[PDB]
């Protein structure tokens, strides 16, 4: 989940730039979304 | 008892940028809230977070047209980004506050009719105040250009909280604004039209990002008021207060090496939007590195990563001196370097393969944007 | 090995319907990727997840202008969203692709030269097939209007995997088209051009939603083919299979009372956007509750919390009949059912407190939303 | 935070048929992440 995590905090790093658009990010949050509530409901 | 009937087409757009101060992250209750007070004049509407503040006077008339007709002064703290969200959604043009005791507001709208529950503005803590002297007055344009050209380049980390600022000194008639995360550096310099004391200050990254946004592009002036802790942008009818860091800023001036290798003059499109490219591959791994390969008028931006594989594009490089260098860098540093350059042929120049590199303009020589090594060690 | 030079600004939004197929939660790696496959005269893009799977025949040529020259054909199954993640950044208008042995995509476009890491197409699972009996033909505009009538009210919960997918009732030259969640309702009646078999299919939610994306608002038409698990939704040059959901969809008809106390007559736009308005303070609690209360030619959208306040609209009704009536709905299957109201005057009548409310247009007596009340109890 | 986490969810359902606008879902959606990090940095 790390390696997601990185690559969303990487991806919101070149977007509060304006080096990326907001739907991709907005999609891409949704399932970093999605993959934290599976994160939580496993632990 | 507050009661004004403001036009929400303008209330809107002076209600979003206090909006901006507010942060839904301060341990006090009242801080979240938006202090609206309506003079027998005038509507300030200060918020704040005890870091950054904002008061906007929204005047009985601006620009011939009237605004706001207040029949009754007075004041209340209605909570932040919900009373902005309200305002948001109103249908008509006039929104008319009325407060009453134990501070309730009616928010009438046409048909609609909110009531909130603003707090006791009394216990509003006060703004600070500060001192009319030490005037530097710059351009919107410019102050824009200037927050776009060097807050970009400031720290994320308040590990080191003296790098999360952006450093303006003054020192006879000439701005020096420099940003570093210790692996950019962004050094606009700048020219005034008066004089000025010898200022040493570190403005923060988030209190020049908050003011890049409320500064409408006009021909009018920021008159900026500078104190021992804070700091006056005094746009028109809108101050905005921000915390000086402490601390000594550290010296960028040995970060500037001489004696260039390599002098690209590429474009600012194509090469922008070469590594935009080029950096597809090597960020769903989470890192973000190119490696660059200069050749005869080819800059040849590769990348590689397992499992998916090679990105190698050809930008066209008008005048490159020196021989070829293969330079490992991070593409956000490049990005963000790139988008600050107003002009369309920035001028890069290589100093070696591990060392810093000059990301300028090329008929600016204010603007310099440098990117330390990421290379491989 | 594949070889084909598509024209890119047709590639990418005939790439990204597919694309909407391809969802990165399936269990097996290779449907996770676009299958692209070159034949002698057309490029057809397979994606699929084992539910959904599109089908985009890209021919040589689309309304005159050359599309496709290829090279030599083959296919490959590339990664899924990373690919149309490439293709909407490059910079030129002709994008060639070039498979070798082990299945390696040099996707050329210009100066840019990517690399990716296809898989073997041979382990692609098959496409389902459907007999091309049982046709039924609608418009584009048609069944876009269904689909936004009609699919918004299926379950998102997978407890009774039959309400999350839309029935389709065809009995004598008539389609019923309900979607139910146990607490909406909408039923789109709708007459055919020819005649059709009776048919009791529950088409899901989740591939109806992705269907209104891919069909743009042409008069073309989509020849509907079902078989006894599949259903084919041959729009022009895109195939659409999906799954159709098992088991018997429970009796709607029950669910339709007579004899109305009250039947509004009240606007689309201000009675949405006072929903909008009205449920403001009544979500950031995490419920969305709204009290209605009828009165004479008003209706007074009430809602209320503790430590924010009260909001109360006044909408004018513009018929109404019966007397007055206090009904506590919910705000969301409000603003879904006025949304897909094509009309700007809705009708809506209350059968008492505590029964669900029809929601229709005047002037139809086709789509009839419905609401179950979840007032107190 | 299930407090928060119904007021998103709610907000979402409120997104996905198009009755808010992109902008307001994402900053909202970067407020989730930072209390879900908040979340698992705590536990």
């Amino acid at each position: 989940l790390s390696y997601y995590r990185g690559g969303h905090k990487d991806l919101e790093s070149m977007f509060e730039l304006a080096l990326e658009y907001i739907e991709k990010l907005e999609e891409e949050d949704e399932q970093q979304v999605t993959d934290y509530e599976n994160a939580m409901e496993e632990e | 008892m507050m009661e004004f009937t403001i036009k929400r087409d303008y209330f809107i757009t002076q209600l979003n940028d206090t909006l901006k101060a507010i942060s839904p992250r301060t341990t006090l209750p009242i801080l979240t809230g938006i202090k609206i007070d309506a003079k027998e004049h005038e509507v300030i509407l200060t918020g704040s977070d005890s870091e950054i503040s904002i008061e906007i006077t929204i005047p009985k008339t601006v620009d011939g047209e009237d605004i706001v007709n207040i029949s009754e002064t007075g004041s209340v703290v209605l909570p932040g980004r919900f009373f902005v969200d309200i305002i948001k959604k109103l249908p008509g043009k006039d929104v008319k506050l009325s407060t009453n005791e134990q501070f309730q507001t009616l928010i009438t709208s046409g048909h609609s009719e909110f009531n909130l529950s603003g707090l006791d503005p009394d216990q509003y803590p006060l703004l600070p105040q500060v001192s009319r002297d030490d005037a530097i007055q710059l351009s919107v344009k410019v102050l824009k250009n200037v927050i776009a050209q060097t807050n970009f380049a400031v720290s994320t980390s308040e590990t080191r909280p003296v790098l999360t600022g952006v450093n303006w000194l003054i020192q006879e008639n000439e701005l020096i604004c420099t940003a570093t995360d210790s692996h950019r550096l962004a050094v606009r310099k700048l020219q005034l039209e008066d004089v000025s004391e010898n200022k040493n200050v570190i403005i923060p990254g988030k209190a020049l990002a908050e003011l890049n946004k409320i500064m409408s592009d006009n021909e009018e002036d920021i008159d900026i008021f500078f104190a021992s802790n804070q700091v006056l942008f005094k746009v028109g009818n809108v101050n905005f207060i921000s915390r000086l860091l402490e601390g000594h800023y550290p010296d960028t001036t040995r970060l500037f090496p001489e004696n260039y290798e390599i002098k690209l003059s590429i474009d600012n499109g194509e090469f922008y939007h070469a590594i935009d490219r080029a950096s597809l591959l090597a960020r769903e791994g989470g890192n973000n590195v190119i490696k660059l390969s200069t050749g005869d008028d080819v800059v040849e931006l590769s990348s590689t990563s397992p499992e998916i594989g090679t990105v190698k594009e050809e930008v066209d490089a008008n005048d490159v001196e020196g021989g070829s260098l293969k330079i490992s860098f991070n593409s956000k540093y490049m990005m963000d370097a790139l988008k600050a350059i107003d002009n369309d042929e920035v001028e890069v120049e290589f100093f070696g393969t591990m060392k810093p590199f000059i990301l300028k303009p090329k008929g600016d020589d204010s603007v310099t944007q440098l990117i330390l090594p990421i290379r491989t060690y």
